[PDB]
């Protein structure tokens, strides 16, 4: 998995490690909408 | 923002220019006496 | 003789045209770095202390303008005033005048001076004209009225409570402002 | 019954009258924002006019309320 | 309550008067002003300024160009490059020169000479309409 | 309405998400623009 | 390394002239033609298009399209080659 | 590369690994990239090719929908 | 670019293919007409 | 039969849905070079001008999104284009994708605004020269809409590309319909349709910078 | 306009009874490939030309087929 | 080099004044916006 | 016994229409208060125009009413 | 006999339609206030357009109302 | 005779249409008074304008009305 | 029965949405009328821009003469 | 029953009086900009005056609001 | 079936709430006229805001549509 | 049975209410336009404005659209 780290992940270091974080709390609270609103279906 | 305005223009010409159609269009017997009162002599160096 | 006919409406006029200034009450900033200075006078000598007068206001001014910092511009409209300083402030100096005085000042001469004033280029923030008011026939006064421009009368919280008022309308009073004060002058320097 | 039922429902098609009364009031004060930053020496005066329009567009809105009331309690 | 000081650069026709009512041709519109109007200060562009005398009779002038300025004590102040009063205006000449310009116009193709040529298109038809 | 059918809402999240967030920003960062010389 | 100056050259925006010219020896001129109005005719013949409000909707944009490229490609090209031109000539400038 | 080969054995002889075939795909992108849209003069049917492909493809799947509207049922 | 006669066998594959088209065509449309108006009556 | 090209595109049984969403980056090409060919060009502008638009009202913290908040605009608009073409699956039609776009952009917006900056978030709620004697029920609206806020993100896309798409193909029908009847009515309405794909188009451009541009409002209001 | 006529007037047209032999001749040619199975000997390329060429001939039929029953789209009934 | 050759690097490496400040700026567009 | 219940539905839906009275009165009175921060020495006239705005506003709302009262107790 | 509840259900509907009517009329005299503390020469001429103004949108009103007398009383 | 019915509900409903038109009648003949009130110049040019506002509105307005019938006579 | 009679209601219900359309052109083309009567040079620009408007506002229409349409014919 | 269904109908009609509150806060705070734009030295007056104009104008919308409820919960 | 009968008046009585976002771009675009006849070199920016306030006022009436829709079809 | 349809008729009588946030957007767009016009060196603080007015706006709209769920979903 070499230049998949390279290519594709250090690119979006600091993005992905340092702005990002607050979108993925964000990511995991839609995943659990998501997964509540197909729960009651 | 006039259109003269936006073409470059100032206010000192828009008058001027309003004020020298306003003399011709003067009839004989005043318009010699109103150009003679209101012309310009200046130059510039 | 005939000037002093020909001052009352004009002055009528031109104080007219100042009375704002002064109901608004504009202070003028003092602040701001570059300045015009407009010397109004003759060409025809032989008139005793108009000229030197004008030009010991003129560079007194200037000294105490560029003691301070600011940038001083310089305008003669008139050739004795501008044969006078020519010699010692030339690179302080935009454009000069003739045929001022061999026939009586018109205002189609002040308008063509403010046209030159405006299609100069020079960004002044500030300016004051100086000229030679007429008290009587014995005595005159060497005065200077002052000159606003577009950012200290749009900016002056005095002039809030002028309605339906925008920067174009402004820039239009301003120019005819400085047309008219030109006139002012050029009627008062004669008489 | 369905006299009660069509009572309620005709209270409720009146009281939507009142959506008049709120832009009625939304375009007087409005209007007394602009007129005070035009010439605020005439506030006070200006703010006169301003009540008497709310208390006239509002007033219109209370009659649509009332006769729901009407329809509601009355008959 | 009005102070109407209405002058040209050579002329005076109202100093410190007491009119009612003056109606002028500002750029951004006509208005007409009366006592404690807001204050305000317009330039003005070629039209008729009618001023109402406390008798109720009329006054008509033509202003060529200048400033209206009405101040917050209700002293009003007109100053007109060039006021001519309508006695003094002809029709035929307004409207040959309204020819002429329209045709320098039409044969004009630079933006700032036909600028100028526009204002003395419209200060030509102020003229027409003003006489008639 | 279609949209409402929640057994096909993961074949929707997942590819935009490759995306969004992967795809479409690292093309993003191969477009630089450089500052201008003398 | 350089790039090329020209492109593929391209018929009305869908086939290249690799196509037609690789169909000219047997068939001749009119031969890719013939082939495609016999596979329009043979697709809207046997249902195969099958004419619907998509018909309609997507000659309505292919025509927006035609018309927008026709129209806006010339200024948008001569765009991004006086883009480029421009800095070269000031990359030129500063060296 | 096929077009002159005349074997069958070449169409098993490729490398048909996820690899392989990402590696296929990738060729295909660049010679179509280095052909119509990496030359300078470029035209814009290096795009409307593109969008063509892709209005057959979203074509293709939508057959099973509009089958349902034919006019004719033979 | 001057035109290029095409091989005998693709002019007589192409007339003859039309030919055969045409007959076909006919005769299945002959066919389907009396069942289509069969069942457009028996379907009410 | 009336939304069937809203549901999810599926051929041969695999769900081509993935593909259709992971094609609007194949059309912006990169390319390391310093003067390269006209797509390019006129795409490197196009993002210089959409980031100088986004971005120059943010502070130093709220311009760390640059990356974000254009490729998020640069995909939105994308897929909307790609959208209008023929039989085309618009995958911005979808209320999955666009919750699943909306919702964790603003959550983390509030996130960063309630970690750091919390006094201050907190103060956002009740504006500066409010008088005090009904200031709760101003608690009650603003926290409500901050609740509702991406939802009405989502929904404000969704509903409005479906509707034009709708629109557009009822609109079709009718040409349809009206094809073998009165052709000049058939032109009428033809030209109705030509209009209204153009404001389709625009309507696309339009609907990912007002996404793009209240995601960097619900940003700024929280950096 | 008339640049389709002229071009069309020397391949699309009906053939003349006088090439039929030669007609039948590369019927011939192409028979024999079925015979010894020369069809090993193809490459791809002029494959997938003849393969075009049927397709063609194929739409040549097909048309026919629409002008033998008067009807574009499908079976009219 | 002529320029329609250079790569970025090439342009950093002949015109130091040219480099992005990846240190002042480490996120895209690793300069200001409005000097963009 | 439906017709009752149509009658209380139909009262409400045309005392509905007072709504456009209201929004006028609210326009007429915004209207004065702009008119008169710009030119107050008219506030004679302006006002009476005023007045008949409203007069006429509020009488198109008070139409509304009367079909109201026309169909909840005439019929 | 439902068709007499749907004639006045049919009846209020239309006559909610005279709203447009007094939102109109009270923008048309809000403008005639504003356009004459601007310009007061022009009394009769502002005057007159108002006029017109104002016997359009009460025609559009009394459309309303007619269509509302007609499905109330003439079928 | 639930369609009869049903038909006047609908016709009532459809007509409820022409607010819309009677408040854009309103503003067009409202802002022609503001802009004849400052540049009276333009007296006619103004005033065709008008018309063509007054002519589309009103327009829309018209094309409930004809919905309106369609419901209540056509079908 | 009741079905088509419901479907005649929400047609109705439906076609009222255009009353948005016909105040929204009337707005359009008043505030053309004050535009041009403020900068009357640029009348082409400002024409070009009101038929913009007007295009939208019909457009808005169109969305909701859709619903009407599929409540009428396509449930 | 009959009662709970006209319940719902009701406070379905009755909750669109927000309607009037929408356009009153939109118009208040438009005014606002406007009378910003024009007197900014007043920014602190002129804003007190939009919140006293907003808190009265949805004021009225949330009476419709509970009448709504009113007629949901209560009775 | 009545479940399907109120099912298209509610889809009908929903989708009349597009009016709003008709008159609403009917007044961005009359104020984008009037702006840009008083500052025509800011036509870029005045044209911008015009178009957020468009895709805004829009997307409210689209709400409308989608309870609509989501009466009309997937209950 | 008759309790679930009136439930989708109060849904959609209650969810018309975004109309007066279509207009009241539109309106502070509008005067965002126009007052940018006026002033240009302000257009960050009248922007801000803006947006509190859309914030606010929106916001009344957006009730009614919950209230039609809870009328829809929860009971
Ligand atoms: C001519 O009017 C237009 N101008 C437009 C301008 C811009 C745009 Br983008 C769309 C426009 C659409 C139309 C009509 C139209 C004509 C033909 C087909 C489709 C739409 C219209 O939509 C009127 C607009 N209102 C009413 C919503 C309409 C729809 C349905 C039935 C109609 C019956 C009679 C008259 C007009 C009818």
């Amino acid at each position: 998995l070499q230049s998949i780290i390279k290519n594709i992940w250090i690119p979006m270091k600091p993005y992905y490690t340092k702005v990002y974080q607050e979108i993925w709390i964000g990511m995991g609270l839609m995943g659990f909408i998501v997964y509540k609103i197909r729960a009651a279906d | 923002v006039a259109y003269w305005r936006q073409a470059g223009l100032s206010y000192i010409r828009y008058s001027q220019i309003c004020a020298k159609a306003v003399r011709d269009a003067l009839k004989t017997e005043f318009k010699a006496n109103a150009e003679k009162t209101s012309g310009s002599n200046v130059k510039i160096v | 003789a005939r000037a002093e006919r020909e001052l009352k409406p004009a002055r009528i006029y031109g104080l007219g045209s100042l009375a704002l200034y002064e109901k608004a009450d504009i202070k003028g900033p003092e602040d701001k770095k570059k300045h015009l200075l407009i010397g109004v006078s003759s060409d025809r000598g032989l008139c005793g202390a108009i000229h030197s007068s004008i030009a010991k206001q003129m560079k007194s001014e200037v000294a105490t303008l560029t003691a301070a910092g600011k940038e001083v511009m310089l305008v003669g409209i008139g050739d004795k005033i501008r044969g006078i300083l020519y010699r010692t402030h030339s690179d302080q100096f935009l454009v000069a005048f003739k045929e001022v005085g061999r026939k009586p000042p018109t205002f189609g001469d002040a308008s063509v001076i403010a046209l030159e004033l405006l299609n100069s280029g020079y960004e002044f923030d500030e300016g004051s004209i100086i000229f030679n008011k007429f008290r009587s026939v014995i005595s005159y006064k060497t005065e200077e009225k002052p000159i606003f421009s577009l950012n200290t009368v749009a900016s002056a919280d005095s002039m809030s409570i002028y309605d339906d008022i925008d920067a174009d309308v402004l820039q239009n009073y301003q120019e005819y402002n400085l047309a008219n004060i030109i006139y002012y002058s050029l009627k008062e320097s004669t008489t | 019954d369905i006299d009660t039922a069509a009572k309620f429902i005709g209270a409720g098609a009146a009281t939507v009258g009142v959506a008049g009364s709120g832009a009625g009031i939304g375009t007087v004060f409005g209007s007394l924002i602009i007129g005070y930053a035009r010439n605020p020496s005439l506030k006070q005066q200006l703010f006169s006019y301003a009540i008497l329009g709310f208390a006239l567009s509002e007033a219109m809105g209370l009659f649509c309320l009332m006769v729901a009331f009407l329809i509601l309690f009355a008959m | 309550q009005m102070s109407f000081t209405f002058a040209s650069p050579t002329q005076v026709f109202f100093n410190g008067a007491n009119v009612r009512q003056v109606d002028v041709p500002t750029l951004t519109g006509a208005f007409g002003i009366l006592a404690a109007h807001v204050p305000t200060l317009q330039v003005l562009r070629p039209g008729l300024v009618v001023v109402h005398a406390e008798d109720g009779t009329t006054s008509k002038y033509f202003v060529s160009s200048g400033s209206i300025a009405v101040n917050a004590d209700s002293s009003v102040q007109l100053l007109a490059e060039e006021a001519v009063t309508l006695d003094m205006l002809d029709l035929g000449a307004a409207k040959a020169n309204l020819e002429k310009a329209q045709a320098e116009l039409v044969g004009t193709a630079d933006e700032a000479t036909r600028a100028e040529i526009q204002i003395r298109i419209e200060a030509n038809e102020a003229l027409v309409k003003a006489l008639e | 309405m279609p949209q409402l059918n929640t057994t096909v809402w993961p074949t929707m999240i997942t590819p935009m998400l490759l995306t969004l967030f992967l795809i479409t920003q690292l093309k993003m960062l191969n477009t630089n623009y450089h500052l201008p010389p003398s | 390394p350089p790039l090329p100056e020209y492109g593929g050259k391209v018929r009305y925006g869908l086939i290249p002239e690799e196509f037609f010219q690789f169909l000219y020896p047997k068939t001749g001129v009119t031969g890719p033609y013939v082939l495609g109005t016999g596979l329009i005719l043979y697709a809207l013949s046997k249902e195969i298009y099958v004419i619907s409000a998509e018909t309609f909707t997507a000659l309505s944009v292919l025509g927006v399209m035609v018309y927008g490229i026709k129209k806006y490609g010339p200024f948008v090209a001569d765009f991004a080659d006086k883009l480029n031109e421009q800095k070269l000539a000031q990359l030129e400038e500063a060296k | 590369e096929v077009k002159l080969g005349e074997l069958p054995s070449w169409i098993l002889m490729r490398d048909f690994s996820p690899s392989g075939i990402f590696g296929a795909f990738q060729r295909g992108y660049y010679r179509y990239y280095n052909k119509y849209i990496n030359v300078k003069k470029g035209s814009i049917s290096g795009i409307t090719m593109v969008l063509a492909c892709y209005v057959l493809f979203s074509y293709s799947f939508s057959y099973k929908h509009l089958k349902h509207e034919r006019l004719r049922k033979y | 670019v001057p035109p290029v006669q095409v091989s005998p066998l693709i002019k007589l594959g192409r007339y003859s293919a039309l030919f055969l088209g045409v007959a076909y065509g006919a005769t299945r449309y002959n066919y389907l007409k009396p069942r289509a108006e069969e069942e457009r009556r028996i379907a009410a | 039969n009336l939304f069937a090209s809203f549901i999810a595109p599926t051929i041969l049984g695999l769900p081509a849905a993935v593909l259709i969403i992971l094609f609007p980056p194949l059309l912006i090409p990169t390319s390391k070079y310093l003067i390269n060919n006209r797509l390019i060009t006129t795409q490197q502008w196009l993002i210089k001008l959409t980031s100088k638009q986004m971005m120059t009202m943010h502070n130093t913290k709220g311009r760390t999104w640059s990356l974000m908040l254009v490729s998020l605009i640069i995909f939105i608009a994308t897929t909307n284009l790609l959208g209008l073409l023929p039989h085309s699956f618009t995958p911005t039609t979808q209320l999955s994708m666009n919750l699943a776009m909306a919702i964790p952009l603003w959550a983390g917006t509030v996130i960063m605004g309630f970690r750091s900056k919390i006094k201050n978030a907190l103060a956002h709620f009740l504006p500066q020269g409010t008088p005090t004697p009904l200031i709760p029920m101003l608690v009650i609206i603003e926290t409500i809409s901050l609740l509702i806020q991406p939802m009405a993100l989502a929904v404000r896309l969704t509903a409005n590309i479906t509707a034009g798409h709708l629109l557009m193909h009822l609109i079709g029908s009718a040409t349809l319909a009206m094809s073998t009847i009165n052709l000049p009515s058939t032109l009428i309405i033809f030209t109705i349709l030509i209009l209204l794909t153009i404001l389709e188009i625009a309507v696309a451009l339009i609907q990912a910078y007002v996404f793009t541009l209240l995601v960097s409002l619900y940003l700024h209001d929280n950096t | 306009l008339a640049t389709f006529w002229y071009y069309a007037k020397v391949e699309l047209v009906p053939p003349t009874p006088a090439e039929i032999p030669r007609a039948i001749q590369s019927l011939k040619k192409i028979v024999n490939s079925a015979q010894t199975g020369s069809f090993k000997q193809l490459t791809v390329k002029e494959a997938v030309l003849n393969g075009l060429v049927a397709t063609e001939v194929l739409m040549w039929f097909y048309v026919g087929e629409i002008i033998g029953k008067r009807g574009i789209i499908g079976y009219d009934v | 080099i002529p320029f329609d050759q250079m790569t970025i690097e090439d342009l950093n490496e002949a015109f130091p004044e040219t480099k992005l400040d990846k240190k002042k700026y480490p996120y895209w567009p690793h300069q200001p916006i409005e000097n963009l």
